[PDB]
RNA sequence: AGGGCACCACCAGGAGUGGAGCCUGCGGCUUAAUUUGGAAACUCACCAGGUCCACACAAUAAGA
RNA sequence: UUGUAUUGGAAUGAGUACAAUGUAAAUACCUUAACGAGGAACAAUUGGAGGGCAAGUCUGGUGCCAGCAGCCG
């Protein structure tokens, strides 16, 4: 489990052309900090 | 508006002293951004319609009059 | 027009597969912009153009056209990759001439097989009839020649298809020599006689040269001393 | 790379065209239009201005 | 004697409940009078339909984007 601190939009590796939705992430147990991507599109706004 | 540095949620809704509640809801979001920059165009379209057609001409009628 | 002008000059890189167009080109919207602009011999012509549009404010109107060459404040436009080669020789051979005291029309810009030059006033020396001094008009087109001759070139059809209306204008050199060149003097009579064939036909005429004048007409051995060697400059031909 | 073939390639030549006046085809310009890509009407497709002309519900006729 | 759709009587517990049984006393199970099916609304979901790997040349939308995708795509 973590805290976001913020919201990103990660390229895509060619071939493929695309912007996909991922946010920065601390976790708690740790403090490390932690890359994760938000599946399903629009769902990106239910995070903040 | 004036600013707010807290994104702050944003409810919108209209007075209806007709209803039980005095308020309509309308919709929800949030603050996102001062910004300036963001250009708004308002749009219009006019429209004709194509009548005799050749291999490389078209001629167009009722878009324009003079 | 930066991602048409990196879609030409990644076209050195080499027929073209696919893939250059993905990973040779260099991302979102930059895939897309080429479509955007792109949608709306031929391509290396409709699309080359753009190198002027940017670095040159009129487009003008058609003019003239010709047999390798088409012409539209004049533009001239040479007709898959020597086109640029020629256009490049005639730039600089002009420009040379124009920085001595010739009369030529001056350059102004040249960029990919496109040349832009001074826009002349007159009309074709081949019907004039009534000029109101031919007598110094006959000293100047000789004297002309001789200059030539002196800084190294002899022109190889110096007559009225290619001289414009001293007020006179010379338009263009085709296929000019060296005055090394084994032929020089057959072809420097042809030019003395062709314009005295005209003076005599048309305007019945017949330091200097002609009447008042101490020595009629220039010949080849006459006053042709070597003075600036401007054939080694463009090595026209001869050495 | 070699080798073969052709006056829509050359060599030896002939008649020339390109320069003049005029006819004619295309592009561009102009215009109300100069339609499109063996034309005075018609042809005709272009321009300006005029006439004239479904089915399914409610009212009507022995004179619709 | 086998399919596809208008119509008719039968059968039953999920549930509720007098009672008895159960139990230290209870709750529940087993038993049982009364009540309790016609969209039997007393309405089964969770993942998929190019290949690996069972299963669509169906129909509408969209614009290399939003997205899909363990891997090849």
């Amino acid at each position: 489990k973590g805290i976001v601190l913020e919201k990103l939009g990660i390229e895509s590796k060619q071939p493929n052309s695309a912007i996909r939705k991922c946010v920065r992430v601390q976790l708690i147990k740790n403090g490390k900090k932690v890359t994760a991507f938000v599946p399903n599109d629009g769902c990106l706004n239910f995070v903040d | 508006a004036p600013v707010d540095f807290t994104q702050s949620p944003a409810i919108f809704f209209k007075p209806s002293p007709t209803d039980a509640k005095n308020i309509e809801l309308i919709g929800h979001g949030t603050f996102l951004n001062a910004d300036h920059s963001r250009i708004l165009a308002k749009r219009a379209i006019l429209t004709g319609h194509p009548f005799r057609f050749h291999k490389t001409v078209v001629t167009v009628r009722y878009m324009f009059f003079r | 027009t930066d991602d048409f002008r990196v879609l030409q000059a990644v076209e050195q890189g080499s027929v073209v597969p696919t893939p250059l167009i993905h990973q040779i080109s260099g991302s979102q919207s930059g895939t897309n912009r080429a479509i955007s602009d792109l949608a709306k011999y031929n391509g290396i012509d409709y699309l080359a153009l753009k190198t002027m549009l940017n670095r040159d404010y009129s487009v003008g109107n058609t003019i003239g056209v010709g047999k390798e060459s088409d012409i539209y404040r004049v533009m001239k436009i040479h007709r898959m990759h020597l086109s640029r080669l020629a256009a490049n020789k005639e730039y600089q051979f002009m420009s040379m001439l124009y920085s001595k005291g010739f009369k030529v029309p001056e350059p102004f810009d040249n960029s990919r097989h496109i040349v832009v030059m001074e826009l002349i006033e007159g009309y074709p020396m081949r019907r004039l009839r009534k000029h109101k001094n031919i007598p110094k008009l006959y000293s100047d087109l000789m004297c002309f020649i001789v200059d030539l001759a002196n800084s190294g070139l002899i022109h190889c059809d110096f007559n009225e298809f290619n001289i414009m209306i001293c007020g006179f204008v010379v338009i263009d050199f085709p296929q000019c020599i060296s005055i090394q060149h084994q032929d020089a003097d057959y072809y420097f009579q042809r030019d003395v006689d062709c314009i005295r064939r005209f003076f005599k036909k048309k305007l019945k005429y017949e330091e200097g040269f002609g009447d008042g004048y101490k020595y009629a007409y220039p010949d080849f051995k006459r006053d042709v001393k070597r003075t600036d060697n401007l054939d080694e400059l463009v090595q026209a031909s001869g050495f």
